[PDB]
C-alpha cells in the first residue's frame, strides 16, 4: 500500500541517510578549505571568499537541488570539493529520476494522494521559516528595548 | 495612500472571512453519486451529504467518515488522516485565524500607535492561507480513499485563500510603510 | 468512431487538476512567505532601502524561476528565507521529476472514446508562447503610452 | 539505418525548425520590450538593463539549454517573455528527454557511432569560433595600423 | 555460477569507453579554445588586467560546470566565446540526456557470466566523493604549509 | 550610418513582403501523393493542388478543407483548426502587417519630425513574424489531420519570417538612435 | 566567548569519542533473522551475533566474515570489501582520529602559544567524520552481500559522525579567531 | 621565465609531433581477430593489417577499406566516411599542423621581434589537436562499421593530442606575456 511519502520509494532509506551525511561532510570540508588559511584573509577582518559554513551549506544544497548558486569556489581545493560534489549530484539525481520513471511506468495521471507528503513538507517548512523569522525579530526588538533603557 | 490601503485590507479581510465561513457552513463541496438513506446524484460538503433530484431530493444525511467494516486499525497514517478530515480542523483553524486577523486590524484602527498589531494581522492572514491549503489537500486526499466535480463551496474556499494571501501582503506592506515613516521622522528630527 | 488525439493542452495530462491547482496555491504561498520573512523586519532596512531585494514581485519571480528549474539574479541570504528556498527546491525537484517522467507518452496517447514526436503534439505550447509574446508587447506598449502621456501632461 | 545525427530522432524535423523560429522570435521580442522605451534609458547614453539583441539571444539560448544566464529581466514585459520562454523550454526539453528514453530502450551501452555527429558539430563550432576571433583580431590590427599612420 | 553484480564503477556503464575518452578530449579542447578566443587578443586588455575573467583555469572550471549542468559565476561575453559556449551547451545537452536515460537500469543489471536502488549500487559514487574531499583537504594543507614556510623564510 | 540603416530596412521590408506574397500566391508548399480530380506525385499550396505527372498533370483542383467524413464525435478544436487553415488568416495577416510596416517606413520619410512611426513599423514587422510562425504551425498541424516534403513556397515563408524579424530589429535600433540623438541635443 | 567555545569543543569531542567507542564495542548494529549456533530474531554488531529469543537466547557467536562457500568466481572487489568489513578498519580509524583530536585539544590547552594545534584538531575531527561515513557505507554494502532494521549502535555511530563534524567546524572557527586576534594585534 | 617557457614549448612540440608521426607510421592501433591472406590474432593500424602468432606470424596485408560486395552507393554518408577513413586525412593534417607550429616556434626564436609568429604557432597546435580528435572519432566510427583492444599507436596519438593542447596553451600565454611587456614598456616610456 503506497503512502503519502511514496516519492522517496525509488531510493532506499540507506541512500537517503548517506546523502544527508555526504551533504554535511561536503559542506564542512568546503568551509574548512575555504576559510582555515590565514593567507586567505586580508586587512574587523575580511575574507577573500564568501564560503563560511552557512554559505557552504547553502551552496551544497543549491548544487544538489539543480538550482545553482550566487557564489562559486575560486581556489583549487574548493573547486575540487565543488566538482566532486557536482559529479555525485549528477549521478544520484539522474539515478533517482530514472528509477522514478521506472516506478511510475509499472498513461495514468498522477493523483494528489501521491504528493500530499511533499505538500505537507512544504507547508511545514514555511511555518518553520515564519517562526524562525518572528523569533529573530522578537530577540532584536528585546535587545533594542534593553539598549533604550 | 494609508486610507486606501486600510480600506482595501479591511474589505479583503472581511471578504475572505465570509467566504471561508460560507464554505465551511454550506455543503456544495463535491458532486458525486451516492445515497442519503441510512445511487443517485448527491452533493456533499464537510459534514453532510444531500441527494439532488430523484424521489428523495433534498434529504440530507451526515457523512460517515469511517466507511467499510471491521474497523481495520492496521495503519496509523490512515486513521490520523481520517480523524483530521472528520474534525475539519484546518478549515476551522483558517476561519479562526482570519477572524483574529480582522480583530487585529480593527484594534489597530483604534490604537494607531502600536505597529506590531499590523504585523500580527499579516501573520494571521498568511497562516490562515496556509491552513486553508492544508485543509484542501486533506479533503481531497480523504476523498480519494464515477465522474465527480467540485461545487461552489470548494471554490469559495479557494478564493478565500487567495484573498487572505493578498490581504496578508497588504498588511505587511503597511507595517513596512509605518516603520519607514517612523525612521524618516526620527532621522529628520535628529 | 475515430481515435481521439490528445488535446491542445495535453501537456497538463501527466498530473491531475487537483495537483495543478495545489501547485498554484503552493507557489503563491511560497512567494508570500518569502517576501514576508525577507522584508518585514525593520532591522533589515537602512528614502530607506532594504538589505535584500526580495520584494513581493521579486519573490514571485524567484519562486517561478525555481519551479522552472532556471534561476534568477538573486538568492535569499537570511536563515528564514533560505529555509523557504530549500523547501521550495525540494518540492520543485519532486514535482518536476514526477511531471517529466512520461511527458512524451502523455503527449501521444490515442484514446478510443517508438515514434518521433510531431508538431501537432506541441502546437499548444507554441500557441501559448506566441500569445505570451503578444501580451508582453501589449504591456510594454501600454506602459510606454502611459509614460508618454504623463510626461506630455507634466510639460503642459 | 541509424545515422550519425540519430540524436535528433526523438523530435520531428518540423519541431526543430519551429524551435529555431521560436527562439528567434523570443529573442527579438525580449530585446524590443527591454530597449525600445526612451524612459528605460538614463543620462554616451546608458540603458537601465543589459538586454540588447545579442544579450537577448544569449539569454534565450542559455534558458533553452538548461544552462542559466548572468542576467535576468527585471521589467514586467521582459519577465512575461522570460516566463513564457521558461515554460516552453521545460515542456520541449522534457518531451525530448522522455522520447529519447523511449528511443534508447527499443541494457546496451551507447556506442560512439551514435554521437559522432554531435562531436563533429562541436569541433566545427570550435573551428568557427577560432576563425571569427582571428578575423576580429586582424580587423582591429589593421585599424590600429591605419591609426598609427 | 553466481550472478555478477554491477562493478563499483558501474555508473560509467551507460556509455562506451570510447565515448568517455572522446568526452574528456572534447572537454580539454573546448576549455583550451575558450581560453584562446577569450585572452589572446591584446585589444581585450587594459600590471594590466583583462576585460574578461576567462583564463585557462577559469575556462576549465566553466566547461566543467556546463557539463555537470551546474553553472558558475562567469559567462562568456564575446562572439567567439559565446559560440564556444553554445556549441558546448548543445553537446552537453545531447550527451547528458543520452547518459541519464537509463542510469538506474544500468546500475542494477545482473549478468550471468521495479525495485528501489540500494546503497551498494552507488557505493562507488560515495567512495569517489570521499576521496575527492580527502584530496582537497590535502591540497589545502600543502598550500598552507608552503605559504607558512615561505613567509617564515622571508621573515628570516 | 542612418542612411545605410534606412536603405537596409527598406530593402529588407520589401524583400520580406515580396517573399510572403509569393508564398501565399504559389502552389509549391508541399509535395505528396494525392489526386487532382474531384494517386500520383502532387505539389500543393494553400488553396489548390495539382498533379505533376501522368495524364492528369497540370490539372489543379481547389483543396477540400472540409472533407465529407462521418463527422460524428467532432470536437470544436479540429473544426477551429481547419477553419483557420482554410481561411489562411495568419499568412494573409502577416502580409498585411508587412505592408503596414512598409507604409510606416515610407511615411516616416515625409514626416521626419515624428519618431513613433519608426517604432510602429518595428512593431508591425515583429507582429508579422509572429503571425508567420502561427500560420506555419497551423499549416503543419492541419496537414497531419507517408512520404512528403516541402517546396519553395514553404521556405519562402520561412525566409520572410526571418527577414521580417531582422527588419524589426533594425527599425527598433533606428528608433533608439533617434531618441538618443534627441536626448543628446536636449542635454546640450 | 573563547572559553565557551573551548568548553563546547571539548564536550563535543568527548561525546563523539564515547559514542563511537560504544558503537564499535556493542552488538546492536542490526536486527535480522539468523542463527547463533555454530532461525529466530537476532541482534548483531560488528564482531559477534547473538539471538534474543528461544532456547538459544543470549548465545553469542563470532560473525563468519568469510563463509565456506563454493568460492569460485570470487572477484577481488568482493574479497577486498569483505576484508575491509571484517577488519572494521574505518570505524576504528574514526575512533583513533577522534582520540587524536582530543589529545590535540588538551595539548593546545597546555601549549596556548601555538595555534596550529587547534587546526590539527579540526582536521582530525573532519577526517574522523569522513572515515565514519566510509565505514558506514562499507558495513551496509557488506550486509547486502528479507526484514531487518538497525539498532542503537548504528545510530550511535551516526550521531558520533554528526558531532565530530560540528566539533571540527568549531575548532576551525577557534583557529580563525585566534589568527584574527594575532593579525589585529600585529596591525596595532 | 621566457627561457623555461620557450624550452617547454619546443620540447612539447617536438614530442607531440614525434608521437603523432609514430602513431601514423606504425600499425599497432587495434587488436582484433582477422586474416592476412588475400581467423587469427592480428594487429592493424591505419594502412595495413598484420597477423601475430600462428603459422603466418609477421605477415602484413593492406587494409581493405571497402569490404563486402556490390559496392553499394545508396547512402553517401557511408561513402564519405569510408573515404575519409581510407585517406586518413585528419591524422596527416594533425602531423602537418604540428610541423607548421614547430617551424613557427623556430622562426620566432630567430626573428624575436614579430609577436604574431607565436600566435600562429599556438593556433597551429590547437588546430592540430582538433584535427587529431576528429581523426580518432572517424577511425573508431569506421571500425564500428569478438573482443578488441587498442594498441600503443592509438594511445600515442591520444598523448600527442594532449601535449599539443598543452603546448598551444603555453604559446598563447607567451604571446600574451610578450604583448603585456610591450604595453608596460610603452606606458613607462610615455
Ligand atoms: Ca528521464
Ligand atoms: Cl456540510
Ligand atoms: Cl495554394
Ligand atoms: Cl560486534
Ligand atoms: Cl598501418
Amino acid at each position: 500500500k503506497p503512502g503519502v511519502f511514496s516519492f522517496l520509494d525509488p531510493l532506499a532509506y540507506e541512500i537517503w541517510m548517506c546523502i544527508v551525511f555526504a551533504y554535511i561532510g561536503v559542506s564542512v570540508v568546503l568551509f574548512l578549505v575555504s576559510r582555515f588559511s590565514p593567507y586567505e584573509w586580508h586587512t574587523s577582518s575580511e575574507s577573500t571568499n564568501e564560503f563560511g559554513i552557512f554559505n557552504s551549506l547553502w551552496f551544497s544544497l543549491g548544487a544538489f537541488m539543480q538550482q545553482g548558486c550566487d557564489i562559486s569556489p575560486r581556489s583549487l581545493s574548493g573547486r575540487i570539493v565543488g566538482g566532486v560534489w557536482w559529479f555525485f549530484t549528477l549521478i544520484i539525481i539522474s539515478s533517482y529520476t530514472a528509477n522514478l520513471a521506472a516506478f511510475l511506468t509499472v498513461t495514468s495521471a498522477l493523483s494528489l494522494s501521491n504528493v500530499a507528503g511533499v505538500f505537507y513538507i512544504l507547508v511545514g517548512g514555511l511555518g518553520l521559516a515564519m517562526l524562525v523569522a518572528l523569533i529573530e525579530f522578537c530577540y532584536k526588538s528585546r535587545a533594542e528595548a534593553k539598549r533604550m533603557k | 495612500d494609508r486610507g486606501v490601503q486600510m480600506l482595501l485590507t479591511t474589505v479583503g479581510a472581511f471578504a475572505a472571512f465570509s467566504l471561508m465561513t460560507i464554505a465551511v457552513g454550506t455543503d456544495y463541496w463535491l458532486y458525486s453519486r451516492g445515497v442519503c438513506k441510512t445511487e443517485v446524484m448527491t452533493h456533499s460538503g464537510l459534514w453532510r451529504t444531500c441527494c439532488l433530484e430523484g424521489n428523495f431530493k433534498g434529504l440530507c444525511k451526515q457523512i460517515d467518515h469511517f466507511p467499510e467494516d471491521a474497523d481495520y486499525e492496521a495503519d496509523t497514517a490512515e486513521y490520523f488522516l481520517r480523524a483530521v478530515r472528520a474534525s475539519s480542523i484546518f478549515p476551522i483553524l483558517s476561519v479562526i485565524l482570519l477572524f483574529m486577523g480582522g480583530l487585529c486590524i480593527a484594534a489597530s484602527e483604534f490604537y494607531k500607535t502600536r505597529h506590531n498589531i499590523i504585523l500580527s494581522a499579516g501573520i494571521f492572514f498568511v497562516s490562515a492561507g496556509l491552513s486553508n491549503i492544508i485543509g484542501i489537500i486533506v479533503y481531497i486526499s480523504a476523498n480519494a480513499g464515477n465522474s465527480y466535480s467540485y461545487g461552489w463551496s470548494f471554490y469559495f474556499g479557494a478564493l478565500s485563500f487567495i484573498i487572505a494571501e493578498m490581504v496578508g501582503v497588504l498588511a505587511v506592506h503597511m507595517f513596512i510603510d509605518r516603520h519607514k515613516q517612523l525612521r524618516a521622522t526620527a532621522r529628520a528630527t535628529d
